[PDB]
């Protein structure tokens, strides 16, 4: 014999929204890891307005990324500020991102050169991730407007109470394997660390960056994944970013609430 | 009163409401009895015996009644008992009263009586009603009641053309509401929350009788409302010294005396009880109370119950039975149906074959519900609020023809149908409460309502009415009916929040006037007369016997409520009370004062749509809400799909209220009534609390939770969430289809680029395609486009331009539809600026211009955002982006010229005995200012520039000019331009002092009469003028030597070339150097100017060497300023005007408590308002009447010559005050008090700030915007105004500083430290107004080809400006390509208007040339727009008629106001006027000012305001019609030309063609114009040519006035004319005929013409006219002034030979009566 209980469920994008709420209080500590022992290449300056709004708009679990765009301040070659983030029709998981095959297309955009890319993860690691070395790498084939020596990955961890940022470059060698790797598993054989390395990177407050968004809808599809296809197409326009549980990135919670 | 106590309110409440049972006993009337039965008692009380007429009372007649109010009473032969008794009380006296009397006994036709006797004082002699004139508000406890009030009310008074009206809703849009109505019934809620509000042109100043129907509801819950009500309206009354009149309505309940005293109700003249057996048909009553306790069975036993006494009245009476909801209505119906048909007993009601029952068969058959078909043909019924209009018709049309035998209803038929019943039963007196979250019984007015229902007024002889409730209840209800539950005050509960709003209205300031206020409620009567009751031992009372210590101390304990809620800041020691934002927001959108200390905890703008609606839910008019446990599974079901997640545990009330909100926006039906009712209280409350939620965030800038709680209110309001698709919102669009397109997943907008066809495709169904596409475009939108203008480096202009873009249809967008501006900064994180924008039907096709300034710093940021967002429609926003990659900023303005330290120039250094004698008695030595620039001014020729603060002595510094000139040339011509005629007019008192009467040279003030002009040209040395009366003078330069002679022109205030009326100051300026280049002999300029950012421009432009321009910046002021600007958070202005009463006197105490101080105020009515507040802060303060500084007798012979009371009472106690509306002799004597010392403190207003002949040592600026009534908007004041007032805080000869406090919208607080601290940038207008000064020029010769204009726009300040900052003026660069293409297209776009108007030709597109319309708009300066509009509307057959109509049509005259106010005065007036207009609307100034003309001319005199508005529609008059004149005369018509002519003189005298001559004499009235005509006497020659005796003899008057009399006689034109046709022997068909005519004034010109109704002083002016009155054609026409002899030629063509007989005319413009006629003939050949 037994006794008698009924399921109450419990589903787990709520506990999550709860927990974006509270994004905000990470962008009065965010930290830039600067143990590189020499920079490699140039240096990357990002400007904290954007970051914080990119921090704000993320997900605790699933992965977020955005395309850096910048110039060289007039002196200086060697310093990249970056300028914009453009936020373009994305899906996600705790390890990867999901991005559209073609990069930004936008007039306002046509004077800066492309940076890279920055995006979230949920916890911190010495090393590069072999998906993100494989995401950078088939970017990179597919797009020679990116060059190795010039396109950075800025990761924003997230860490107890904060953020960490640590900003990588891909190598020759890196390259080369991540746009032949298909396995994308957590070790896909071939995977070195010889692959990547790691750029100098500042938080700045002396000047702003701005986004760009989608014209025609947002840019979070983790609740519509299925209308997200690698083959989309997108205008953008001068915007900023709706955050992650926005009521227009879920609109079937809302119409299947309704219904009953 | 120190030693106080705080109390527990909460300790002190009647917790039962209208429950509570003061009465400790109950004596029933006799023959009641008591019957036993198993587990209830009933008891019995028989229907009461009426006194039939008491001691000598008769029923009065309505013919008895007076006549006004007669029609009010149409179809009724007598009034009944009560209304006799009341009708003198009620219409022959204002006295105020209070009727108790049995409900339905005749006691709103008493209301109406008191309606009618306010209706009868506005009946003017035409028979209509002055509905602008008064309101009535009628105050009615329920809704339902309410509308049928304003239905039958609105009948009763259809034949006094009057609107009765509810108010309903939304006010912000929805105001013109209460314009339109003259009887306002709303609910005692609905009234507080208006009056809590305010606002200055409220149409609460009209309210003249307030009418409180059923006010027992006192007792309840709701009566604090209806105490707030009374006590704000007795204080209102205080005040303002209106009197309004009090009416009362109340059941007959004990405690009725206290009510009395509560309304002021004196007790012998306007207390009237009737007891119950007044009522109108006499009750039995049944009292059932129940005894079994447990629930299951006692229900059994109600039902029971109920069948037993319906089955007694089966077959022989209706029985209306009362239930608690819509749903137990039917239920219970079909209980007493079933128990029925069980026990077969339905043939009882619907006796067998009667035509009732096929009746009711038929119509249940047509008409169907659910139940009302289930039970209609059985003789039952429901009724309730979800049922359709004609359902309840037909339940009422059949109950009301006697065939209904059971219905079942609720409480909303008791209150608003008309529908009673021969037997009614209230089955059970328990209703559920979601306020107190419980079971709780009916109110009191419910039950009176319910029982009042029972016995039909004519078809019983008996009601019977039969309560149903528990036995512990039955005493109470047997009180309440019988004359004996007291009516008690509920108010101690509401205290803080009641007191709160007076705090924000300002009607309590401090504790004083709370215990004053407290004193009206009627708590404080009750307390009185019965102490133990309310808490106050007897023995605490005789120590207190006004209860002063327990008001004070009740207050006490409130403000301390308040204050630890941050809604007040109460200051203890003194009692006084701050109002803050918050707490007016609590006020205006009645939340009680806990939940906004609420929002304010946790309201924080990172804040999420989760923790928004926990907010929400935390709100405590939800305090009394719980979670059932019958409940909590169906909200667990809903818990875990809720779209906005909820963290609290289900065991939380507030989870509840969170998912009740949820799911209310998702329209879910939930099971369990409670869980319904909760969500209905729940959301009807959501509303307004999100409204304040929203206010809140809007005003504090956090541009996200902004957005978030906007939506949220319209979530709320439409019932959807934004994913839905917005055309949801078209509630007449089918749902499927909305269904099929949001599942289509597809942005709504692309919706917009398809067309019928494709969008029927793309969903599937095109049966429809056309009508989707209707409903796309009826969506609102707009389109945004903006021009980005550059200030500084730092502010930032923008012009938005709002484009609507769709179509308009009044079914959907009503007659407004509303939005909000809001720009927002890089990160969409802080609203830089926000504003309220109304998109109004008539303008729905319009662009509107929007402007206003946002800051902006370097490095520039990425760009802004300006959001356009529909007030209420869900999806409906306009985002522009406004990037800043492509904005060009002015450079950083160059740093001033230093100060040398100079030593201080002696008045001696004049080197000039008679110089010096103007300045050596007024001190030694010159400024540091005036020290720098002597040498430059005074000993040398170059055009010189100096800027510098007002008060540095600038005039001085033309003085120095001036005396060159009169070095130079013994006859030296100066010009003086000031911008403003107030300046004008000091300077010409000051000069005219220093150069006229000491110097012995000329100075004249220009007046703006031509021809008078242009002789004080000619002779004076100093000519004075405004900008206008230089542009027409120096127009007609090179005609005009007296013009171009001029060896110095002074521009004084330059710098408002930048602002209103900047374009005719520069145009002159332009002028005067283009003129001194032509005539090669140059004429020197002196500029002086404010501090000024761009100086080296302008000094530039009027060609002052760099050595030559002072470009002094604020720091270098004689005086040192120092400049406070305090900040204020309140965005409402009546309020924001409250928080600075009391800081205005703290600012005079710290700055200036000795020395003179200026309070600047935005309007006339506040400068009265502020006097006297800071007149009771230093009375309440220890320094009364420390602003008095001579003696309470030394004033007196001052103030008895003052006719304003206030200002002498005022002045008394040290303190003036300045507007426009007082006599210029009080202003003069208010000003020679305050510059002698006397008075301390004057408080002037904003309009007045440049003419004020005083100065202070401490100015202070109290709030920077003003009401415009045209706009119906605030507006800023305009930075030159505030450097005006600030310069009045600067005293040279007395003062070691001056001092300026500015008190302004916290949001304006930066803004004023950019422009006051630093030197101020100033920019041209003039390509916003260009054409009137391109046709002049095009007039004068000077331009003749589009080149030319180029080249002309080449010498203004705007060409210079157009390359220092280019994005301002909307070009892209600075090259000589593009200011080339710019001016070309300025030039093409301004002659094309004026090719088009007709005022100029073009040919070959390249050369100009005037036309006569623009010679006639140049010549009298007159708007070319104008000429347009009289070109089209003038013919050969107009007259004095059409004259008057078309001159008042001109954009001269449209500038005229059109304040509510005046729209019955000029109603009536456009009745007495002599030419009837055509088709009247009443908001347009040009019938208005067509109307103050026919006033004029008829010499009716009217107020202040109409006079001041008619003294300037008179300094335009003569040119308008002086242009008709030139039009009418060059086309050839000759009786409209004479009629023009005429009615310049009709104008200048103010009278009329038909008018006799004599009107025209000083002194003379209607009765000396009688005994003139009657016999000897028509014209003024005939009172000249009268003996002296007999003139005395006839005229009746004074000595004094014979002689104002013999004046004008003597000015009267008599002149001798002579004509002569030249050669008159030898004319020849087509050939030339000159007519020769000699004019010889027999005493010549000794001076002006004689008007003094007419404001200017005129010269005579006088046509000479050859024409044909036949032909109606003039032939020749000459303009001639006369000074005694002159001779005129006129030249004209002769026609082929014929018969020709002319007629010669000599008119006149200012006299009536001189207009001489000599008709002559030539021979022809
Ligand atoms: C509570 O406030 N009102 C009921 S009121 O209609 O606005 C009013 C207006 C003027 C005066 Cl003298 C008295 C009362």
């Amino acid at each position: 014999g037994s006794m008698t209980q009924t399921f109450s469920s419990k589903t787990e994008w709520r506990v999550r929204a709860i927990s974006a709420a509270n994004l905000h209080l990470r962008t009065n500590h965010i930290y830039v890891s600067s143990d590189d022992i020499k920079e490699t290449g140039y240096t990357y300056i990002l400007p904290k307005n954007v970051l914080k709004k990119f921090i704000c708009i993320s997900d605790l679990r699933a992965q977020i990324a955005g395309y850096l765009y910048g110039v060289s301040p007039p002196d200086n070659p060697q310093v990249k500020e970056i300028r914009c983030i453009v936020m373009v029709p994305q899906w996600g998981t705790h390890q990867t991102v999901h991005l559209p095959g073609q990069l930004p297309q936008h007039e306002y955009l046509k004077e800066m050169e492309p940076l890279g890319w920055i995006h979230t993860q949920p916890n911190e690691s010495p090393q590069l991730s072999p998906q993100d070395v494989t995401t950078h790498a088939k970017i990179m084939a597919d797009n020679p407007s990116w060059d190795g020596e010039k396109t950075i990955i800025i990761t924003c961890s997230f860490t107890p109470g904060s953020c960490t940022l640590t900003a990588y470059k891909l190598t020759p060698s890196g390259y080369e394997w991540g746009r032949q790797n298909t396995d994308k598993g957590n070790n896909p054989k071939g995977y070195l660390p010889s692959h990547y390395e790691r750029v100098q990177m500042l938080l700045s407050d002396r000047f702003l960056g701005f986004f760009m968004v989608p014209a025609q809808s947002s840019w979070n599809y983790n609740f519509m994944g299925v209308r997200h296809d690698p083959n989309m197409k997108y205008e953008l326009q001068l915007a900023n970013p709706k955050e992650f549980y926005h009521e227009v990135h879920r609109p079937s919670h809302f119409l299947n609430f309704a219904l009953l | 009163l120190a030693p106080r106590q705080v109390l527990d309110l909460e300790d002190l409440v009647f917790t039962q409401g209208s429950h509570f049972m003061a009465n400790k006993r109950c004596q029933l009337p006799d023959g009641s009895f008591r019957r036993q039965r198993k587990g209830y008692e009933e008891v019995h009380v028989p229907a009461l015996k009426p006194k039939p007429f008491g001691s000598e009372e008769q029923l009065l007649p309505v013919e008895k009644l007076p006549k006004y109010a007669q029609a009010g009473f149409e179809g009724f032969k007598t009034l009944n008992r009560i209304q006799s008794k009341l009708y003198r009380a009620a219409l022959e006296t204002d006295e105020n009263l209070l009727l108790c009397a049995p409900t339905g006994a005749g006691k709103t036709n008493v209301a109406l009586m008191c309606m009618l006797r306010e209706i009868g004082k506005h009946i003017n002699m035409d028979g209509t009603i002055n509905v602008d004139d008064f309101k009535i508000i009628y105050i009615a406890p329920m809704r339902s009641l309410v509308q049928e009030m304003v239905g039958s009310f609105g009948k009763r008074l259809a034949t006094y053309g009057i609107t009765v009206a509810e108010l309903t809703g939304d006010h912000q849009l929805c105001k013109e509401e209460i314009s339109a109505t003259q009887i306002i019934v709303c609910t005692p809620e609905k009234w507080d929350i208006i009056t809590r509000k305010g606002g200055e042109r409220t149409y609460t100043q009209l309210v003249r009788l307030i009418i409180l129907d059923e006010i027992h509801l006192l007792h309840d819950d709701r009566g604090p409302v209806l105490e707030a009500l009374v006590a704000r309206a007795i204080r209102n009354i205080e005040m303002t010294q209106e009197d309004v009149r009090l009416i009362g309505l109340s059941a007959t309940l004990p405690n009725y005396e206290d009510v009395a005293t509560f309304l002021r109700v004196d007790p012998a003249k306007g207390l009237f009880y009737f007891d119950n057996s007044f009522r109108p048909v006499p009750l039995e009553q049944t009292y059932v109370g129940i005894t079994e306790k447990k629930a299951i069975k006692r229900f059994q036993i109600m039902n029971e119950i109920v069948y037993e006494k319906i089955m007694e009245h089966a077959g022989k009476n209706q029985v209306l039975v009362f239930v608690h909801s819509r749903k137990e209505t039917g239920k219970t119906a079909r209980a007493i149906r079933d128990m029925c048909l069980e026990k077969d007993t339905l043939g009882l009601f619907l006796r067998e074959g009667s035509a009732s029952t096929e009746v009711l068969r038929t119509e249940a058959e047509q008409c169907k519900n659910l139940e009302l078909k289930d039970l209609l043909p059985y003789g039952f019924a429901i009724h309730h609020a979800g049922m359709t209009r004609v359902d309840r018709t037909l339940v009422e049309d059949l109950f009301a023809d006697k065939h209904i035998q059971v219905l079942v209803s609720t409480a909303t038929l008791a209150w608003g149908v008309n529908l009673p019943a021969h037997t009614v039963i209230i089955k059970g007196t328990q209703v559920y409460s979601p306020e107190k979250g419980r079971w709780t019984e009916l109110g009191a007015l419910d039950i009176l309502q319910m029982l009042g229902r029972a016995g039909r007024p004519q078809y019983d002889t008996k009601g019977e009415g039969i309560l149903i409730t528990s036995h512990g209840e039955l005493q109470y209800y047997l009180s309440l009916l019988n004359q004996q539950l007291p009516i008690e005050s509920q108010m101690v509960s509401k205290l803080p929040d009641m007191l709160n709003a007076e705090i924000v209205l300002g009607n309590v300031q401090n504790a004083k006037d709370a215990v004053n206020w407290l004193g009206y409620a009627y708590l404080y009567i009750r307390m009185l007369r019965s102490p133990t009751l309310y808490g106050i031992s007897h023995d605490d009372l005789k120590g207190d016997p006004l209860l002063d210590q327990r008001r004070l101390d009740l207050v006490h304990t409130a403000a301390l409520m308040l204050d630890k809620n941050n809604l007040v800041k109460y200051d203890k020691k003194t009692g006084n009370f701050q109002v803050t934002e918050l707490g007016r927001i609590a006020s205006h959108y009645y939340i009680t004062n806990d939940t906004v200390q609420t929002y304010n905890q946790l309201l924080k703008p990172t804040l999420s749509e989760i923790e928004l609606f926990r907010v929400f839910s935390l709100s405590s008019e939800f305090k009394n809400i719980t979670v059932r446990e019958e409940e909590k599974l169906e909200l667990q079901k809903l818990l875990e799909r809720v779209p906005i997640p909820v963290k609290e545990s289900i065991e939380e009330p507030s989870a509840k209220i969170n998912v009740l909100l949820q799911a209310f926006i998702s329209q879910l039906k939930l099971e369990g009534f409670a869980l319904m009712a909760d969500m209905v209280y729940v959301t009807q409350s959501a509303g307004r609390l999100m409204r304040a939620i929203f206010e809140i965030v809007l005003n504090r800038g956090w541009a996200q939770l902004t957005d978030k709680t906007l939506n949220l209110c319209k979530m709320i309001d439409k019932r959807m969430w934004q994913s839905m698709c917005p055309l949801r919102q078209f509630r007449k669009l089918p749902e499927e289809v909305v269904k099929k397109i949001e599942k289509k997943n597809f942005p709504f907008e692309r919706l917009y680029d398809l067309n019928h066809n494709e969008i029927g495709e793309l969903i599937r169904m095109p049966k429809m395609g056309k009508t989707i596409h209707k409903y796309v475009h009826l969506f609102p939108k707009l389109e945004l486009s903006v021009h980005l203008q550059p200030i500084t480096r730092s502010t930032l202009k923008v012009e938005l331009t709002i484009t609507p873009d769709f179509q308009w249809d009044e079914k959907v967008h009503g007659s407004s539809e509303a939005f909000w501006i809001l720009v927002e900064d890089v990160d969409s994180e802080v609203i830089l600026h926000h504003e309220y924008f109304l998109l109004k039907a008539k303008y729905a096709q319009d662009e509107h211009l929007i402007t206003f300034f946002v800051p902006v710093f370097e490095p520039l940021p990425p760009q802004y955002f300006i959001r356009v967002v529909s007030d209420r429609w869900l999806s409906c926003e306009t985002q522009l982006p406004v990037s800043f990659r492509h904005l060009i900023l002015p450079e950083k303005y160059p740093p001033p010229t230093e100060l040398l330290d100079l030593q201080p120039l002696p008045v001696s250094a004049l080197r000039n005995s008679a110089f010096e004698s103007l300045y050596q008695d007024k001190f030694p030595f010159f400024n540091p200012i005036q020290t720098q620039v002597f040498n430059t001014v005074y000993n040398s020729d170059d055009n010189v520039f100096v800027g510098a603060p007002t008060g540095s002595g600038k005039t001085i510094c033309a003085e120095f000019a001036i005396l060159r000139m009169l070095l130079q040339s013994s006859e030296g011509r100066c010009v003086y331009i000031t911008p403003m005629e107030a300046l004008a007019e000091q300077v010409y008192m000051d000069w005219y002092e220093k150069f006229q009467d000491r110097l012995n040279k000329k100075v004249v003030l220009l007046t703006g009469e031509t021809s008078t002009d242009l002789k004080l040209l000619g002779k004076g040395n100093i000519i004075i003028s405004t900008p206008e009366k230089w542009d027409i003078l120096s127009r007609r330069w090179k005609q005009r030597k007296n013009v171009q002679n001029i060896n110095l022109f002074v521009v004084d205030e330059v710098h408002l070339i930048g602002g209103e009326n900047g374009p005719v100051l520069e145009v002159i300026c332009s002028r005067m150097r283009y003129i001194s280049s032509q005539i090669e002999r140059p004429i020197r300029i002196v500029a002086l100017s404010s501090s000024l950012s761009n100086a080296k421009d302008v000094a530039h432009w009027l060609g002052c060497s760099a050595t030559s321009t002072f470009n002094f910046h604020p720091n270098v002021r004689p005086v040192p300023l120092e400049l406070h600007i305090q900040g204020f958070n309140i965005s409402h202005t009546q309020t924001r005007l409250l928080s600075m009463a009391k800081p205005v006197y703290h600012a005079i105490t710290k700055h200036s408590p000795k020395k003179p101080v200026i309070v600047f105020v935005p309007s006339r009515k506040q400068t009265r308002l502020t006097a006297i507040d800071i007149l009771t802060t230093c009375a309440a303060d220890i320094q009364r009447q420390r602003f008095l500084h001579c003696t309470e007798k030394d004033l007196i012979p001052y103030l008895e010559k003052l006719s304003d009371s206030t200002l002498k009472e005022t002045l008394l106690n040290g303190v003036g005050y300045l507007h426009e509306g007082l006599s210029p002799m009080e202003r003069r004597l208010v000003e020679q008090l305050f510059s002698s010392g006397a008075i301390q403190v004057v408080v002037a207003s904003r309009s007045l700030c440049w003419g004020m002949n005083v100065a202070a040592h401490l100015v202070i600026i109290m709030d920077t915007q003003y009401y415009n009534g045209k706009i119906h908007a605030y507006v800023d004041y305009p930075i030159y105004d505030v450097l005006q007032m600030v310069g009045h805080a600067n005293r040279p000869l007395q003062d070691d500083e001056g001092r300026c406090v500015i008190m302004c919208q916290g949001s304006k607080k930066d803004f004023f430290k950019k422009f006051l601290y630093e030197p101020l940038p100033v920019e041209s207008h003039l390509d916003h107004c260009m054409h009137d000064h391109f046709n002049a020029e095009i007039v004068t010769k000077t331009i003749e080809n589009k080149q030319d204009a180029v080249d002309y726009l080449t010498w203004t300040f705007l060409y210079r400006r157009m390359t220092q900052n280019p994005n301002y003026y909307n070009l892209q660069g600075i090259s000589h390509r593009h200011l080339s293409d710019h001016l070309s297209e300025l030039v093409e776009q301004t002659l094309s208007d004026l090719e088009q108007s007709k005022c100029i030709s073009i040919e070959d597109e390249m050369d100009v040339a005037p036309l006569n319309l623009g010679m006639i708009a140049a010549y009298y300066y007159i708007n070319y727009t104008t000429i347009e509009l009289f070109s089209m509307s003038l013919n050969a057959k107009t007259k004095v008629r059409g004259l008057i109509e078309i001159i008042s049509n001109a954009a001269e005259y449209e500038n005229i106001p059109i304040r509510h106010h005046e729209d019955n005065l000029l109603r009536q007036l456009a009745q007495k006027v002599p030419h009837k207009l055509n088709n009247p609307k009443f908001n347009d100034p040009h019938v208005k000012t067509n109307l103050l003309l026919q006033a004029h001319l008829s010499r009716m005199q009217l107020s202040a305001e109409l006079q001041s508005d008619t003294e300037e529609i008179l300094s335009k008059a003569i040119r308008l019609i002086q242009a008709c004149v030139d039009v009418l005369s060059s086309n050839g018509w000759l009786s409209p030309a004479l009629a023009a002519m005429e009615l310049a003189q009709m104008v200048t005298q103010a009278m009329w063609s038909k008018d006799s001559y004599l009107k025209q004499l000083p002194h003379f009235t209607s009765e000396h114009i009688k005994r003139c005509t009657d016999k000897g006497v028509e014209s003024v020659f005939d009172i000249m040519e009268m003996e002296d005796e007999e003139r005395n003899a006839l005229l009746q008057l004074t000595d004094s006035q014979i002689a104002d009399v013999a004046r004008f006689c003597n000015r009267y034109p008599n002149i001798e004319l002579s004509y002569e046709v030249v050669d008159k022997d030898s004319i020849r068909s087509g050939g030339p005929v000159v007519v020769l005519v000699q004019l010889e004034r027999e005493e010549e010109v000794t001076g002006p013409v004689i008007a003094p109704l007419f404001p200017q002083k005129r010269e005579e002016g006088w046509w000479v006219v050859i024409g044909d009155a036949k032909s109606n054609s003039l032939i020749s026409i000459k303009r001639l002034t006369l000074q005694q002899k002159a001779k005129v030629k006129l030249d004209f063509v002769a026609p082929a030979t014929g018969a020709h007989n002319y007629t010669l005319y000599f008119m006149s413009d200012a006299y009536m009566g001189c207009d001489q006629e000599y008709k002559f003939s030539v021979d022809v050949k």
